[PDB]
């Protein structure tokens, strides 16, 4: 039994919280990370101090 | 030359500060032209005295 506090398996609160448990088989759920990662750092001027963003 | 390059800064406050430009300047060098008035040096007036022209 795999334990996970994922908010996708609780779905409710108080007396209507409905925990959901999954019985999976081999290769039931497939996730592929498409390695299209892009991260930019942008900076601004005209202030007292330089401002960056990520 | 840029006059204001250093400004009192406040790391705890975010406020706008006016921008500055880059100027340029030109040096100069006038050209002066001189010369010599025509000089009469006839060979006869020197051979009469028997001198090399």
């Amino acid at each position: 039994i795999i334990i996970t506090d994922s908010p996708a398996l609780v779905s409710g609160a108080a007396e209507t919280l409905r925990h959901s448990t999954l019985g999976l088989t081999t290769g039931a759920i497939l996730i592929e990370q498409n390695q299209d990662f892009d991260s930019t750092v942008v900076d601004g001027t005209g202030k007292q101090n330089i401002t960056r963003q990520y | 030359k840029i006059q204001g390059l250093v400004r009192p800064r406040d790391p705890y406050s975010n406020a706008d500060v006016a921008a500055k430009d880059l100027r340029q300047l030109v040096d100069n060098t006038i050209k002066v032209a001189s010369g010599t008035p025509p000089i009469n040096i006839p060979p006869s007036m020197l051979r009469w005295i028997q001198k090399n022209p």
